[PDB]
């Protein structure tokens, strides 16, 4: 059984789509609900899982069944501690990009998720790590990673940093196997 | 008010949302 993966902060997409690349067989994705209408060649438990009444949804809701969820083009979409939990039975660390919230509600699941915060060191620490943006994207990731960590850092595995990507990646692979067992 | 990508609620639609 394998825990689920919720990285956070600066990079955390690059991070989540590089241990995806390199390492399928150890780490997947699970599959979201949605209220809106299945398109013309989308599928039913691959694609989401479609929710027919936009209230049947808020009943599962309400009901804990999802770890987050929310509102898009007056639709509605949540990803639920079963599919979540059918990705980890399968042996695979499931990658989640979701609120800090998700972790207490995954943790009340006796689903144990390994929360890691890449913490950037300052502004130009975030722009040694990502090298595809603008100071001013960087100011605005960089204000968004302190208060993310001066509200949720005890919800955090742990806690990363770094000089470089590189460096960083490579403290999240060791941080995931170490706690893996 | 939901912002979010491939691994997230949002799934397939992730990519639409940025307008």
């Amino acid at each position: 059984y394998a825990r689920p993966i919720i990285i956070l902060g600066p990079t955390k997409d690059r991070a989540n789509d590089d241990l995806l690349s390199e390492f399928p067989d150890k780490f997947g994705s699970c599959v979201p609900h949605t209220t809106r209408p299945k398109r013309e060649y989308e599928i039913d438990g691959r694609d989401y899982h479609f929710v027919s009444s936009r209230e049947k949804m808020e009943k599962d809701i309400q009901a804990h069944k999802f770890i987050e969820a929310g509102q898009y083009n007056s639709h509605l979409y949540g990803t639920s501690v079963q599919s979540v939990r059918e990705v980890a039975e399968q042996g695979k660390h499931c990658i989640l990009d979701v609120s800090a919230n998700a972790v207490r509600r995954l943790q009340a699941a006796h689903l144990h998720p390994i929360a890691i915060f890449i913490r950037p060191r300052s502004l130009e620490n975030v722009l040694e790590i990502n090298k595809r943006i603008t100071e001013e994207q960087a100011r605005k990731a960089f204000d968004r990673a302190t208060k993310l960590e001066q509200e949720f850092t005890e919800c955090f595995s742990a806690i990363v940093e770094g000089d470089s990507f590189e460096e960083i990646y490579h403290k999240v692979k060791r941080v995931i196997e170490d706690l893996s067992g | 008010e939901l912002e979010g990508g491939p691994y997230s609620p949002l799934g397939k639609d992730y990519r639409k949302a940025e307008g």
